[PDB]
């Protein structure tokens, strides 16, 4: 058989890593190069005590070196060790008969250095652990050093005694207590009193970035970012360092990041659109890596509009004019417009390459306006950008609406006194604020002569000294725009005193059933008028414009209140705008009691009769239509005769009621009457309510 | 271009010269055959006169100004090529202002918690851009720069370092000169402002109600500065703060013994701490802390009297025992209940315990010693003696010279002393109603007092019964009832008057008394008027003492109305009108 | 130079007394310090109270007259403030201790307070390296036992100015 025997060259170690480098060839070999393993025999304190055996299997070549590593738990400085290989051929195709070959010398490993009868030495010094992990440390004293006993911060230690200098403590599952590390201190308890040990460095586990995602802005830069985790950074100079590596795959660039949990990355030109990217977080200990996969188009975050101006190209009209940062043609933002006034909100959609204008339509006049645009990407939408407010105010423009005018002509001094009334216009109607109103009368004999007068606000009376010629008036509104449309009206050669029928109507509580007669058949439309009939005050003239082809129009107002007569004007107006005076009606909203008797005044006393009368009453400053009389005579002796109803008293007397039917006849004699006598009697008038209030009875004497 | 302007930044102070240059190229030069002579210099896009211009060399020409006031002066320099066609070539913006002056009120401020902070005032506006930096060192080291973000404050970025002397000042720079303000030397430890205190605690006393311990905590920087306390209490209903002697608060101390106090009392309390040498800053005022008295025993026993109704011929009388409750200012607590003993000097105590105001008892002909005393949470009130004597004394001793009147809107009511001595005075008094029953108010007044008023809720026009009995040692006094109004009234209806008989030429007038109710006042007279259909007013005035007026200078066959009004002290009110026939 | 430290002789000895009893207190560096190093087990205190640096006595401070007595305290302030420029360039962590900055600007102030006190006697006073660490036990041992002579001599220092002031001659 052929003697592959391996022959050791050198050996070295390494105790910082507490590992063992063997390098060994065979002289034995004929071939150039073939398949070999290398059972490995490992002892301890002597020759005999096999500890680790394994097998070692590669090809080795001609004249090439063999080089094997070994590590050992407990340190190399404490205890020497013996170490012995042989080869073995896998020829699996020729002689096959694998047998081993002799076992080569026991080359000694042996790396205690040294130790002094009066000190004491302690391996491993300061040792970085991982929170969860086991450690062996050995210890190794001098001759005179007995009973060593080490311990914990605060607990006792049970160490074994490998041999008879040295001892080991074995640690398991060890704890985090401080960044710091845990200081292990052993005392001798004879020989030398002092304290000797090492710290126990124990470091956290390091974590997997969580949530690792990223964003672009404006097509440069990519802001990045994660989440840290746990901090496993060590106070001394062991640890100290963190670093997180992120490398692209298509450009091959990374470079440590300047924080913990963001970065800034600049991407090179070239209008690339892919990415790959392998974030990597990396200690002395271990190293975590996480990849993430995404699209520069499909995470755009577009930020503020810019450039943002608007115009004004009417009342109704305005232009919405902004820009944004596009990077190519194809990338088109679909923005959102919002228009909002008061409470009512206007949204719409627009779709924009770099710049574009809304044309914005009916807009009120006189209205602030606020706009609200936002943008985000069209096909791939990631998020929306910010809110551009811009406020602006719209002008005025000149009225639109014709006003409704009236008139009230007498006579007096000989001329036809004319008093023109308007009423105020509407806010939506106005579309501004009114300034003064225009006053053009034109004279039908004389159109050259023609006068202006102004009426400023908000003035809504005025008086003309006009004759009995017919004028034409014209009657509109100036703000500090333009004109209003004017509405048209003419005069007559009508004194106002036209002659027709009177009608009374019974009037609802809050409408009055007015109805009028056509007496044309060619006609404009009408207008009906009326005031408020009292004592000491001047009527307003309100009027509301009608229809030709209407003839009954329920009226309503909150100023109607019963015990006062409207006394209404229903006026035609012909194809000339003339208006004519064609039927009068008056009428109460709801008729009351009266409020006054008329004064008595005996005429001639009989000793048997007497007669009664009174003036005239006020038919027009009541509050309702008289229908007649109730007066009620009081005596001691007389009988109430037909067609007087009797009605008795308490008080041993005689009551007689006489109804007056007609509030024309005001004198009424009563008889059947007895001289020297005594007699009261009181007068008072009555409505559809009610009689009037129970006045005294007049004192009255007949002889 | 053709070049550049000389000085390129004028800056000139109002009130001197200046003179600036445009030098031109010789390729604008040969290119546009422009010299410096056709150069027309412009100021705010104006003409400049040609006095002012002057030309120097071929390539420069030089401009003057003298006492400039526009602050923001546009100067360019431009060439009239051929053709009247105006080049511009250069333009620049000079600025007018003054130079600083010294700052002064170099002042700072050490907040507890945070670094320094110091203030100056600037002075005068310059109209230009000036920056104030503050400076600060040792007498062997030096800190960092202060420069004023904005304003004139700057808060240093370096921890205070305290027991080490400091010197710092500021220095005023422009684009005209630099001016420093004088240093000053001092202490950090000496311009500490420290905080409020706060925690603080106000605690009661059970032994002594009159005291109020308080308690705080201060900071005092972990107890480096000895701190003297301002301590202001006040009650919660005044808005004034009553301080105490600052010369008992100057001890380093977290407590205090306020003295003097009102029993069963609520207090308010603020504090503000200083440092001992008297230096530093007063801080602000702490939170406000509340705290109540304990309370204490009674000063004054409640007021005590007696009713006793008519009952004849039986062996025991019936007496109602009254007596009002004590104000929140003499009880010095919440009353809990009245104790009561009776004994006829020669038997045992009988106790009762009564939580109301009234106790009704069945007594007998003798004379009883009666004793009446609130008892508080602390102790009993003092022994108020009251005996009841036998049904069978009279008084002897009545009070005299009893007078009303009404004064400030108060019912005075003055009375003379028995020659006999008397222990305590009792004033009763109530409405008059003819139609129903008044209620009994009382109050009690002491031996001293002849005069005072009535303590109730009275109402106007109304006629009140007053009543006063004197207490003497063996039993009550003469009781006396006189009449008094507090705002007398016209009445509200005039009297009723009848004819009890007619006769040929005379006639008595009859009428009716107006109610107690009605009356509104004292009445004076009565004043009667009558007159006929055609006849003159004729009035005549009767004294209300009379009821029955015959009235003469009556003509017979003719009628007669008649009508009577009552005037009071507040004018008068007529009455219902009545006619009657003569014969 | 004359920029400070005003001629005023009894606040500077007043301010002197205050700054010796405030640093002279072991709540001050060496307890935090102990407490961070987990180094409170009774065994790491009596190995710390062993392990002592050779500071001046009070007996020899209170031998000496004032002038040398001013420039031993100079001599070993400064020697105190290069041992803990050296802890603070081997510890390798600002945030977490600030009574390090708090110490070292302390004794800048004594330094300065004591140089004044100096000048105002018309006395002049007497006018004149590895990183890494092989162990962490001895270093800790070292540290502790130079915190304790620290404070020692502080509060040594601060009677010394006691009986100064005193003294008053
Ligand atoms: C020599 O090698 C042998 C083989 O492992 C070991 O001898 C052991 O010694 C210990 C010491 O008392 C005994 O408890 C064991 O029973 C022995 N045998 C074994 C298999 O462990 C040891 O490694 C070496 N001898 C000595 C004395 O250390
Ligand atoms: C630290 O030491 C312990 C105890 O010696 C060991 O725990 C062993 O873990 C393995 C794997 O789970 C088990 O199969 C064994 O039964 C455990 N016990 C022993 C005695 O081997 C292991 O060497 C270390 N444990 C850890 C968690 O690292
Ligand atoms: C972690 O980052 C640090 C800081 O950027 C780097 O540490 C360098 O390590 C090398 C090799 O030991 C030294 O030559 C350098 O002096 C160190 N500093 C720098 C700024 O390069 C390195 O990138 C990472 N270090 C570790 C231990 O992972
Ligand atoms: C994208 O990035 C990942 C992670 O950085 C890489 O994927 C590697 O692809 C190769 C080729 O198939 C494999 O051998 C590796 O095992 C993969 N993972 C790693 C961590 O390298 C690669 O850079 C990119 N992958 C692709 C398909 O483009
Ligand atoms: C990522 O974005 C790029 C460009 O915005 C696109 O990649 C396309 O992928 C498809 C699928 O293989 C190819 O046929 C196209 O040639 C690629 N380029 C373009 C411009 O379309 C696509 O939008 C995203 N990639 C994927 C795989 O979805
Ligand atoms: C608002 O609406 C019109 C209609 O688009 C705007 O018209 C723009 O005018 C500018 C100036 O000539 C052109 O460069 C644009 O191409 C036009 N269109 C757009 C969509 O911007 C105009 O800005 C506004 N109207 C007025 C009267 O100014
Ligand atoms: C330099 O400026 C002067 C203006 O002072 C000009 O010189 C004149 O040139 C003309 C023709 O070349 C002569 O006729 C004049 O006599 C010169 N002097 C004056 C005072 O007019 C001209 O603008 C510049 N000089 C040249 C040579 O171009
Ligand atoms: C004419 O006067 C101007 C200024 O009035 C002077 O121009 C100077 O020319 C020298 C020569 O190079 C430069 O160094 C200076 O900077 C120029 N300006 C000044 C203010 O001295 C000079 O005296 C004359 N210029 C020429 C071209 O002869
Ligand atoms: C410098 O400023 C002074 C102002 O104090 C001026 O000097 C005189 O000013 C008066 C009034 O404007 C002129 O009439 C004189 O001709 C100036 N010169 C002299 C010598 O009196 C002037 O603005 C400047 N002085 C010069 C010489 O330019
Ligand atoms: C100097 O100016 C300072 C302004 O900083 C003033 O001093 C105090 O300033 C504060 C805040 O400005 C005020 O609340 C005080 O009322 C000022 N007086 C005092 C006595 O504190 C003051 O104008 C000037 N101080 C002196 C002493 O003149
Ligand atoms: C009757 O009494 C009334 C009121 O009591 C008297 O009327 C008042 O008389 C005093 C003068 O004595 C004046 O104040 C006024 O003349 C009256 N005041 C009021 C408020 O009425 C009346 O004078 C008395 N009649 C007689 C005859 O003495
Ligand atoms: C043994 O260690 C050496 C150097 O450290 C190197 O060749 C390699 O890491 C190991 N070799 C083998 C074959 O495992
Ligand atoms: C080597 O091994 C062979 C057979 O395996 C045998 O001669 C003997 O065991 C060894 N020879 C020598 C010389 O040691
Ligand atoms: C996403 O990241 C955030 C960190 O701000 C956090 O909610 C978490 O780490 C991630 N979400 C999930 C569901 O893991
Ligand atoms: C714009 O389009 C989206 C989706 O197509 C939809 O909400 C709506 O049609 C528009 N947005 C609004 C706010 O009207
Ligand atoms: C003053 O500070 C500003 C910065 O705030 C700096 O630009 C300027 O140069 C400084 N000096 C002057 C004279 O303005
Ligand atoms: C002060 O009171 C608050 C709560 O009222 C509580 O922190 C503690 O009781 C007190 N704090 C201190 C520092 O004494
Ligand atoms: C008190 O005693 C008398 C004895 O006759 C009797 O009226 C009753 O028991 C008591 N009085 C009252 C009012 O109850």
């Amino acid at each position: 058989p052929l003697p592959l025997t391996p022959e050791i060259h050198k050996v070295s170690f390494q105790l910082k890593l507490q590992e063992v480098n063997l390098e060994w060839t065979v002289p034995a070999l004929t071939h150039e190069e073939l398949n070999m393993i290398f059972q490995i025999e490992i002892s301890r304190l002597n020759i005999s005590n096999t500890i680790w055996v394994e097998n070692y299997s590669t090809t080795v070549k001609r004249e090439e070196a063999v080089r094997w590593n070994w590590t050992s738990d407990i340190p190399l400085e404490c205890v020497k060790h013996f170490i012995r290989i042989r080869a073995l051929v896998d020829d699996t195709k020729s002689l096959p008969q694998s047998s081993w070959g002799n076992w080569s010398s026991w080359k000694e490993v042996n790396a205690k250095v040294s130790v002094e009868p009066d000190k004491s030495l302690i391996f491993p010094k300061d040792k970085v652990l991982e929170e969860g992990s086991n450690v062996t440390i050995c210890l190794m004293y001098g001759q005179n050093v007995y009973n060593v006993s080490c311990k914990l911060q605060d607990e006792p230690i049970h160490g074994e005694q490998l041999d008879s200098h040295v001892s080991l403590l074995k640690l398991n599952n060890v704890v985090f207590l401080s960044d710091t590390g845990t200081n292990i201190n052993c005392q001798a308890t004879k020989g030398p009193k002092r304290i000797f040990g090492t710290v126990l460095f124990v470091s956290k586990v390091l974590e997997e970035p969580k949530n690792v995602s990223c964003e672009t802005r404006d097509f440069k830069t990519l802001d990045c970012s994660w989440e840290p985790g746990v901090d496993t950074t060590l106070t001394w100079r062991k640890q100290r360092f963190q670093n997180y590596t992120l490398c692209e795959s298509f450009s091959k660039r990374c470079e440590v990041s300047n924080y913990r949990n963001s970065y800034t990355w600049q991407i090179t030109e070239g209008s690339q659109e892919m990415y790959n990217f392998t974030l990597t977080a990396e200690n002395q200990l271990r190293k975590r890596s996480v990849n993430i996969n995404f699209n520069l188009t499909h995470r755009v975050h577009p930020k503020a509009p810019q450039d943002v101006t608007l115009k004004i190209i009417g009342a109704t009209k305005a232009n919405m004019t902004w820009k944004v940062h596009s990077h190519g043609n194809n990338y088109t933002l679909l923005c959102q417009v919002k228009l909002q006034y008061g409470e009512v909100i206007h949204e719409h959609n627009v779709s924009v390459h770099m710049s574009a204008n809304y044309l914005f339509s009916d807009l009120d006049p006189d209205t602030k306006y606020k706009a609200f645009v936002r943008c985000a990407s069209a096909n791939h939408f990631w998020k929306w950008s910010d809110w551009t407010q811009k406020e602006f105010s719209t002008p005025e423009t000149a009225p639109s609406q014709a006003l409704d005018v009236w008139r009230q002509v007498w006579s007096e001094n000989g001329r036809r006194i004319v008093t023109l009334f308007w009423k105020p216009l509407l806010k939506s109607q106005a579309n501004g604020k009114i300034i003064s109103y225009n006053i053009v009368v034109e004279n039908e004999a004389k159109p050259t002569e023609s006068e202006h007068y102004c009426v400023w606000a908000p003035a809504l009376s005025t008086n003309l000294s006009l004759d009995l010629q017919p004028y034409k008036i014209r009657i509109t509104t100036n703000n500090s725009m333009g004109a209003s449309p004017e509405s048209l009206m003419v005069l007559s050669n009508d004194s106002g005193h036209e002659e027709v029928k009177e009608k009374t109507i019974k009037g609802i509580k809050d409408a009055f059933n007015i109805s009028w007669e056509p007496v044309s058949g060619d006609t404009m439309g009408y207008v009906v008028d009326w005031c408020a009939h009292s004592q000491d005050q001047r009527c307003d003239l309100q009027w509301k414009n009608l229809g030709p082809n209407t003839t009954s129009t329920t009226i309503t107002s909150d100023d109607f209140k019963p015990g006062v007569r409207y006394n209404f004007r229903i006026f035609e107006r012909s194809v000339e705008h003339k208006a004519r005076l064609v039927e009068k009606q008056r009428g109460y909203t709801q008729e009351l009691a009266p409020l006054v008797n008329p004064k008595v005044e005996i005429p001639y006393s009989t000793p048997n009769s007497f007669v009664l009368r009174w003036p005239d009453y006020d038919s027009d400053f009541q509050a309702g239509f008289i229908k007649g009389y109730l007066v009620y005579v009081k005596s001691k002796e007389m009988q109430c005769n037909q067609p007087w109803e009797r009605t008795l008293l308490p008080d041993n007397s005689v009551l007689c009621k006489y109804d007056i039917n007609g509030s024309e006849t005001k004198t009424l004699t009563v008889e059947n009457l007895q001289p020297e006598s005594l007699y009261e009697f009181f007068v008072t008038p009555y409505t559809s309510a009610g009689p009037g209030p129970n006045e005294t009875f007049t004192k009255v004497t007949t002889p | 271009p053709c070049g550049y302007i000389y000085p390129e930044f004028p800056v000139v102070q109002r009130g001197s010269n200046f003179t600036a240059i445009c030098v031109l190229k010789e390729a604008c030069l040969q290119h546009y055959y422009v010299n410096a002579s056709y150069i027309v210099w412009k100021t705010n896009h104006a003409a400049v006169p040609r006095e002012q211009v002057t030309v120097i060399n071929r390539t420069t020409s030089s401009v003057t100004f003298t006492d400039v006031v526009l602050p923001s002066v546009q100067l360019t320099c431009n060439i009239l090529s051929f053709g009247q066609i105006e080049q511009n070539v250069y333009g620049v913006t000079m600025l007018s202002g003054f130079p600083p002056d010294k700052p002064t009120n170099l002042t700072c401020i050490v907040n507890e918690g945070k670094n320094m902070l110091c203030q100056w005032d600037p002075g005068r506006e310059t109209y230009l851009e000036t920056n104030y930096t503050l400076k600060s060192e040792w007498a062997t080291e030096k800190f960092p720069d202060c420069q004023s973000k904005h304003g004139t404050s700057c808060m240093v970025s370096y921890m205070p370092t305290y027991y080490v002397n400091i010197e710092v000042w500021v220095e005023a720079e422009n684009a005209l000169g630099k001016v420093s303000s004088e240093s000053i030397n001092f202490d950090p430890v000496d311009k500490v402002k420290p905080t409020p205190p706060y925690n603080l605690s106000v605690t009661n006393s059970e032994e002594l109600s009159s005291i109020l311990k308080l308690s705080w905590v201060s900071s005092g920087l972990g107890g480096l500065l000895d701190l003297k306390s301002d301590i202001q209490y006040r009650t919660k209903d005044a808005s004034t703060w009553i301080q105490v002697p600052l010369e008992d608060t100057m001890s380093p101390r977290t407590s205090f013994t306020v003295q003097d106090l009102k029993p069963f009392t609520e207090y308010v309390f603020r504090i503000r701490s200083i440092k001992d040498s008297g230096k530093g800053y007063w801080s602000d005022w702490s939170e406000e802390a509340s705290g109540t008295t304990y309370e204490d025993r009674p000063s004054r026993p409640p007021s005590f009297w007696y009713k006793t109704n008519p009952s004849h011929g039986q062996e025991y009388r019936s007496v109602r025992l009254i007596w009002k409750a004590l104000p929140l200012s003499e009880a010095n607590g919440k009353i809990l209940d009245y104790e009561v003993i009776l004994t006829q000097s020669k038997s045992v105590s009988q106790t009762y315990t009564v939580t109301g105001t009234e106790l009704t008892v069945n007594l007998t002909n003798d004379r009883y010693v009666a004793s009446l005393a609130a008892r508080n949470k602390v102790g009993k009130s003092a022994a108020a003696v009251l005996t009841i004597p036998s049904p069978h004394v009279t008084a002897a001793y009545s009070v005299v010279n009893l007078k009303a009147f009404p004064k400030d809107n108060l019912l005075w009511v003055e009375w003379t002393p028995p020659p006999k001595p008397v222990s305590k005075y009792i004033l009763e008094w109530c409405v008059l109603s003819e139609n129903a029953p008044c209620v009994e108010d009382w109050q009690q007044e002491d031996a001293t007092v002849n005069r005072t008023h009535l303590r109730g809720r009275l109402l106007e026009s109304k006629c009140y019964q007053i009543t006063v009995t004197p207490v003497f040692a063996t039993g009550p006094g003469g009781s006396e009832s006189l009449k008094a109004y507090l705002k007398q009234a016209a009445p509200a209806r005039g009297p009723t008057v009848r004819t009890k008989k007619v006769g040929k030429n005379e006639a008595v007038l009859a009428w009716d008394q107006i109610p107690v109710d009605d009356q509104n006042g004292f009445i004076r007279n009565y004043s009667i008027s009558y007159r006929t259909s055609v006849g003159k007013e004729m009035v005549v005035h009767v004294d209300s003492s009379h009821t029955e007026y015959t009235l003469s200078s009556l003509s017979s066959d003719t009628l007669y109305m008649v009508r009577m009004a009552a005037y009071t002290d507040e004018g008068g009110k007529d009455g219902p009108e009545f006619t009657f026939t003569t014969p | 130079a004359n920029r400070g430290c005003s001629n005023s002789s009894s606040q500077l000895l007043s301010q002197l007394q205050n700054q010796a009893n405030l640093t002279g207190n072991t709540e001050s560096l060496l307890e935090p310090y102990i407490r961070l190093q987990n180094l409170n087990t009774p065994d790491l205190r009596a190995a710390c109270t062993q392990h002592s640096v050779a500071f001046p006595s009070e007996d020899t401070l209170r031998q000496l007259s004032k002038p040398h007595f001013l420039s031993t305290v100079y001599t070993t302030l400064d020697r105190v403030l290069y041992q803990l420029d050296a802890l603070r360039q081997k510890f390798l962590k600002t945030p977490a201790f600030p009574k390090l900055d708090s110490a070292r600007h302390n004794i800048l102030g004594i330094r300065n307070n004591v140089f004044c006190m100096a000048r105002l006697l018309n006395h002049s006073l007497e006018i004149p390296r590895s990183t890494t660490t092989p162990d962490v036990f001895n270093t800790k041992i070292g540290s502790c036992g130079f915190l304790w002579g620290y404070h020692r001599f502080m509060g040594s220092v601060g009677r010394v100015f006691r009986e100064w002031d005193d003294g008053s001659t």
